[PDB]
DNA sequence: GTTGACAGTTTTACGAGG
DNA sequence: CCTCGTAAAACTGTCAAC
């Protein structure tokens, strides 16, 4: 949990394999509607590569 | 500073082969591999400045 | 099953100094 | 470039954990 956190970061990873990093920038973003930390974000989107992508 | 951007899986496939060649670079090479890879030529003359320590690090024990 | 988290180690990218 | 050291992004590697 949360759960709506986890569809928004997924959609944004979805929109971008190509370059599935975010920019400082957007992090702020993202943790600033969230409810994350930024720190939280990281870990997740470090996770996520690992999680997710690899097969890909 | 820039920030963080990794590499991908086939841009450190072509280094390696260069490395492994010679551990280091022609100003030849350092033009011809950026432009495949479109690295930057500076770039790419950082990452066998990194990847010499390693094989150094390497070194053991 | 996989989700979030972490100490510890690897990768990028500069700048001092010789 | 060139060690050598020093930041900071992003990777293992494993874990009780709810």
């Amino acid at each position: 949990a949360p759960k709506v956190a986890t569809n928004i970061m997924r959609a944004w990873l979805f929109q971008h394999l190509t370059h599935p990093y975010p920019s400082e920038e957007q992090k702020k973003q993202l943790a600033q509607d969230t409810g994350l930390t930024i720190l939280q974000v990281n870990n997740w989107f470090i996770n996520a590569r690992r999680r997710i992508v690899q097969p890909m | 500073r820039k920030k963080r951007i990794p590499y991908s899986k086939g841009q450190l496939r072509e280094l390696e082969r260069e490395y492994a060649a010679n551990k280091f670079i022609t100003k030849d090479k350092r033009r011809k591999i950026s432009a495949a890879t479109s690295l930057s030529e500076r770039q790419i003359t950082i990452w066998f400045q990194n990847r010499r320590v390693k094989e150094k690090k390497v070194l053991a024990k």
